[PDB]
RNA sequence: UAAGGAGCGAAGGAGGGCUAGAUUAUUGAGCAGCGAGAGGUGAAAUUUGAUGACCUGCUUAGGAGUAACAGAGGCGAAAGCGCUAGUCAAGAACGAAUCCGAUGAUCAAGGACGUAGGCUGGAGGAUCGAAGACGAUUAGAGACCGUAGUAGUUCCAGCAGUAAACGAUGCCUACGCUGUUGUGGUUAUGAGCACGGCAGAAGAGAAAUCUAGUAGGGCUUUGGGGAGAGUACGCGCGCAAGCGAUAAAUUUAAAGGAAAUUGACGGAAGAACACCACAAGGAGUGGAGUGUGCGGCUUAAUUUGACUCAACGCGGGACAGC
């Protein structure tokens, strides 16, 4: 019946945290923002896929409210000169906004990549543990 | 106190491509159209050529990006700013054993923007062969790389911007270097990989 | 996570509040969220080790997803009465008896513990019981010493 | 006494080479002795395209997948178990490893 | 409320999960094209019928 | 001349200097949206945020770097060299009926180059980070880990002269088994020439293994049981840091000397196994009173062995006398 008004979602996914954010088309209009920190107590807990899930069902109620339906979502990990693998609850962001009553469109990997770079930290030897 | 309620939608609104309308955007609600332009002008995005066409589901692979431009009543109208390849097509085209052939040039639009071009292909193995690579000599890669410059001069330069759309949309650039060079070496995998916009004249 | 320890209520003829450091609590894992199926008693004098050498006051093992909880008592205490008894610091119309440190765990309730009164007589009366929350003494000259609404 | 032909490293006929940064300690290590591997990873987990068929808008859909190659100094891979001690015959079979997901 | 779809187990696979308590199943739905890869926990015997609460989750391990 | 140098033809390469451009990324500022946490770890604290962080837009300013392709691939005397065009010299190899005719090998003294870190002067300053300062951990940490931070790290003109500068294998020139796989030219398409990798064999060697086979070919460097010692005195270079070159007295039966064999050990890796292991299930012990053994204290004496499994109703140890 409806035609799909659609929103932009946004997903970071380091080894620390996870941070979910969604906005209009443009980016430049913010509609709702949680991370898994904000939920949890435990700082060794905030990358945990349950933390996660729980701030990502707070999101879909306030895009349910505001009058939303359908979403595309652009995901990334740290990139840089660091870390470019998608950590831990990147991909139960997605399963949940499936369980929600949510249309998904297009989903994109959008890593910062360097073509060459700037020095990393932790020194010659690197860290020792 | 919910700003949410205080906030005007205008409906986006592009040219040169089968569908004419692909969403909406939100301001804060203002007196003065001087304050409305100045908040909405500048901003841009992007759409996949799957989503303003019909069409193959295989051109998923492609994006293009608008800038807004102009205000009237419920529409904004955005004008061309630029077009790129999707990650999962970049990344899953290289391979081990074959050569990469990449360039960059630069074009002038007969309206007067300046475009930038960067272009891509990929040597390949040809059949009834028994050697594991199939790698390219240097001297006969700036052959090649010579050769696509005068493609892309003939092609685009000194155009409309309506034309360039359409031949971005048909591919037809990485159409003719496959046809054009395949007497230096066989190619595969010719496109164009991104077109950014460096300077536009100051017009009014 | 950490925890304070507060003792509340309308305190009237009371010098200080002393506390044993010795609380029945309820734990939560932090990484199952199931809670431990007892209360455990979490005291000042029991004496345990982190993996890291850590001293803390107690070490559980999570039944269901076998991680390792650990907490500490901090003594907020500004003295010793009787060198027995922590006198728990006053703070505004309260008082802070220690602070609870988790790791691995959520400490969800506290569900006594035992108090004593030094009233401004500098009488002492050991292990007072609260009937709904009321606490109320005289001495042989008249002075009364009560907690009202104790929490 | 000399444990290995090659030294442990693919250099022959040159000076020296470019280093890289291991990905579990950043430690410096030259390209050419590195442990290496490769890893192409849906986007969308298996326990989840079943939900997918029935949440996308369009006739079909194709998962985005992604790609790395990742590099490793020796002791990184031995305590990560990508490689593991072996006995003085088995030292010299050479053969390719999968490519993870 | 009380959704169900009924299935019949066609072949078991492996014993699996910490302790081996579980075990890989392939399953047909009895009015449906499906065919699908779950895991059981009890004992099993090839032909038995079991009532399942999704026709879609699935076990892709296999 | 299957000795050297000069020259011709077509082609190949991250070899070098210069000129003009480039896609991202990391930081910093401006402005806009949002309204509570971010960071970091095995687990946390220093630390930063309502003077609006984090995250998402648009603008800008700088200084480094060239990911993936990318290899038992290529080039260079070695040290070393990876974005794209244009420009300037010289070199290596190959093809062939070009020219000159012993012009050659190796080398004390003498001369030129030499990663990084360091020093003298100028330019500049993103990221990283000796020193210095904190937060934790520990008996103590001055260290390892985290926060922060300076000299340096980049460029031009020079000084310096060391590296596990290693394939730990000097340079010319010989004689020498097979199979396979590369790179660049040429081809009667059969093969060759230069530069490589790999796998056997035969010989060799104390073995491990083989740049190590055969041998009165030529020339230079260099060692003579451990220590003291690459140290003292003198001398030469250097702005300094230092470097080059190099002794005695004294002490001692072997030397963490070399490789290979058997054990013992490890805080390794890999397969197996078991309700005196666990997982899924039964009954308890740990709390009370009493019976009994062990430590501690007392006493005239409270006689004594045994201490992870594998000490503690155990010593056939239920003692009024025995
Ligand atoms: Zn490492």
């Amino acid at each position: 019946e409806q035609r799909l008004n659609f929103a932009l979602l946004f997903i970071k996914a380091t080894k620390n945290d996870t941070i979910i954010h969604a906005t209009d088309l443009t980016g430049a209009e913010t509609l709702a923002k949680s991370s898994g920190g904000s939920k949890v107590k435990a700082h060794r807990d905030e990358r945990d896929p349950y933390a996660a899930m729980l701030a990502t069902q707070d999101v879909a109620a306030v895009l349910k409210e505001k009058g939303y339906n359908a979403v595309h979502i652009k995901i990334r990990g740290k990139g840089g000169n660091q870390s470019k693998i998608i950590g831990p609850g990147g991909s139960t962001v997605i399963r949940t906004m499936m369980r929600s009553e949510f249309k998904l469109g297009r989903v994109e990997d959008v890593t910062p990549v360097a073509t060459d770079s700037t020095r990393k930290k932790g020194g010659r030897r690197g860290r020792r543990l | 106190k919910d700003s949410f309620l205080k906030k005007e939608k205008y409906n986006l609104r592009i040219e040169n491509f089968p569908v004419r309308e692909v969403g909406a955007t939100l301001v804060n609600k203002q007196s003065t159209v001087a304050a409305l332009e100045k908040k909405l002008v500048g901003r841009v995005f992007e759409a996949n050529q799957g989503d303003i066409t019909t069409s193959d589901s295989a051109n998923c692979y492609r994006k293009f990006s608008f800038k807004i431009d102009s205000l009237a009543g419920t529409n904004a109208h955005a004008i061309f700013n630029g077009m790129c390849l999707t990650s999962e097509k970049i990344k899953g085209m290289v391979k081990r054993g074959l050569t990469l052939i990449e360039g960059v040039k630069d074009v002038v639009t007969k309206e007067g923007i300046t475009l930038r071009i960067l272009t891509i292909a990929q040597s390949k193995k040809e059949k009834n062969s028994t050697k594991k690579t199939a790698y390219a000599k240097t001297s006969v890669v700036k052959e090649v790389r010579k050769n696509i410059f005068r493609i892309v001069d003939n092609e685009l330069n000194g155009k409309d911007i309506e034309q360039i759309v359409k031949k971005l949309q048909m591919e037809t650039v990485g159409k003719e270097i496959e046809k054009e060079c395949q007497k230096i070496i066989p190619l595969q995998n010719c496109h164009v990989l991104k077109v950014k916009v460096v300077k536009r004249p100051v017009k009014e | 996570m950490k925890y304070n320890v507060y003792i509340e209520g309308t305190f009237s003829g009371i010098q200080s509040i002393m506390v044993e450091q010795v609380y029945p609590i309820t734990i939560k894992c932090s990484g199952c969220n199931l809670v431990h199926k007892k209360d455990v008693i979490l005291s000042i004098d029991s004496i345990n080790y982190t993996d890291k050498d850590e001293k803390v006051n107690l070490k559980v093992k999570c039944a269901s997803c076998t991680r390792q909880m650990y907490i500490l008592i901090k003594s907020m205490a500004t003295e010793l009465y009787e060198e027995k008894f922590y006198c728990a610091k006053k703070e505004d119309n309260r008082y802070l008896a220690s602070q609870l440190q988790g790791r691995g765990c959520y400490i969800e309730k506290i569900k006594d513990a035992n108090i004593h009164v030094l009233s401004e007589k500098g009488r002492i009366y050991p292990d007072i019981v609260f009937d709904e929350g009321y606490w109320r003494e005289e001495d042989n000259m008249n002075n009364t010493s009560s907690i009202e609404d104790f929490n | 006494t000399k444990k290995r032909s090659n030294n442990g490293r693919s250099k022959k006929n040159r000076g020296h080479t470019r280093c890289v940064r291991c990905e579990h300690c950043s430690a410096m290590v030259p390209n050419d002795k590195a442990i290496k591997k490769f890893v192409v990873r849906s986007v969308i987990d298996a326990a989840s395209l079943d939900d997918l068929k029935i949440a996308t808008i369009y006739e079909e859909y194709e998962v985005p997948k992604s790609y790395y190659k990742l590099n490793y100094c020796v002791s990184c891979a031995v305590h990560i178990k990508l490689v593991r001690v072996r006995s003085r015959w088995e030292r010299k079979i050479r053969k390719e490893q999968r490519v993870s997901a | 409320s009380e959704e169900v779809y009924i299935g019949e187990v066609l072949q078991t696979l492996e014993k699996t999960g910490p302790g081996g308590g579980l075990t890989m199943c392939q399953v047909q739905l009895k009015d449906q094209k499906r065919t699908l890869y779950r895991a059981i926990m009890g004992p099993i015997a090839v032909g038995d019928l079991v009532a399942l609460l999704d026709c879609e989750r699935e076990h892709r391990r296999g």
